[PDB]
């Protein structure tokens, strides 16, 4: 699942999966 | 940044992880 | 869709949501 | 946190956008 174009929710969607529950942050205008 | 890297780009586990707390 | 219990992807979702090009920090540790 | 604040217990649009960069 990660090693794709992931854009928006599918993104956000990884980032939740892989990071668990370190959590994340997601910054798409950085 | 994310968007350029994986969405534009090919994700990488690697580089999602660079985003985890 | 904001005012209910919201956990996991279903509160992730919602970030995404409401934050939009903002986007967001999750941090279930924190 | 948000998961107290937003999963334990109802949220809020107001909290939730306190999560917003």
């Amino acid at each position: 699942f990660v090693n794709q174009h992931l854009c928006g929710s599918h993104l956000v969607e990884a980032l939740y999966l892989v990071c668990g529950e370190r959590g994340f942050f997601y910054t798409p205008k950085a | 940044g994310i968007v350029e890297q994986c969405c534009t780009s090919v994700c990488s586990l690697y580089q999602l992880e660079n985003y985890c707390n």
